[PDB]
């Protein structure tokens, strides 16, 4: 994969992320707060194409997201988050890609998303997070 | 308020 | 089960914990740092007996938690926790209790578990972890 | 101590 780091942000706007149902997730692009401004992030992409798009545009700044979830599993020899869910305060989000392997969930109690770091290749093979109050 | 506060992840267990 | 909440310290000395190899984990104590000194707090007790103790005695400050990590599963019919593992900079420790279930983990680039709360009934029924730079 | 400022990371999962 293509490591990729956004660093750390005011909160997120917008989510753009790609996924196939036969595989896996592929893209993922963030739009962050700063300061009360969205700043676009970088388009993190797969080394290959052919995913389908998705927008997932929160309802900023009162709308936040409180659990990631997904799976991670083998598609075709590599080890992949095969697919995501984003619950906010609002609504649930997902999941988008296949719902099997081995889950893995973050929840959160108090305190934010803030940035997301991690590596892509043909698909996205794993992600982190910056967490703020 | 006067209460400090602290990034708190989970719970993890019974919903 | 009764809820617990020790509150946010400034670091970890020791975790003592009881578990049973065919159930999930009972008792849970911590003794934390609190601006260099120990804090002993309190020994929050399963409803039941027949329980294996362990202490977890960290070489603090030098050694920290880096992942918790464990199984959240049915026993008696109640969603409980499991088993534990604690990974810190310098060993593993556990898994204690039962490895079934559903997996979970908490892996940290950054940063610092410094409190924990949750509820326990005849079992560690969930938690929840206070985390600090 | 840098002139960097820094925040809390969990993670990775994958």
């Amino acid at each position: 994969g293509k490591a990729f780091d956004d660093g750390a942000f005011t909160g997120i706007r917008e989510i753009n992320l790609s996924y196939n149902k036969e595989t896996a997730i592929g893209d993922f692009q963030v739009v962050y707060d700063l300061n009360g401004s969205p700043y676009v992030g970088q388009n993190h992409k797969s080394f290959i194409t052919g995913f389908t798009p998705v927008k997932i545009s929160l309802d900023f700044p009162s709308e936040y997201i409180m659990e990631v979830s997904g799976y991670t599993g083998n598609v075709s020899g590599y080890v992949v988050v095969r697919s995501l869910t984003f619950k906010t305060n609002k609504k649930t989000y997902g999941p988008y890609g296949v719902t099997s392997g081995t889950p893995f969930n973050l929840p959160i109690e108090n305190g934010l998303i803030v940035g997301f770091k991690g590596s892509i290749g043909y698909w996205l093979d794993y992600f982190s997070m910056y967490l703020s109050l | 308020s006067g209460i400090s506060q602290t990034v708190i992840v989970g719970p993890w267990g019974a919903k």
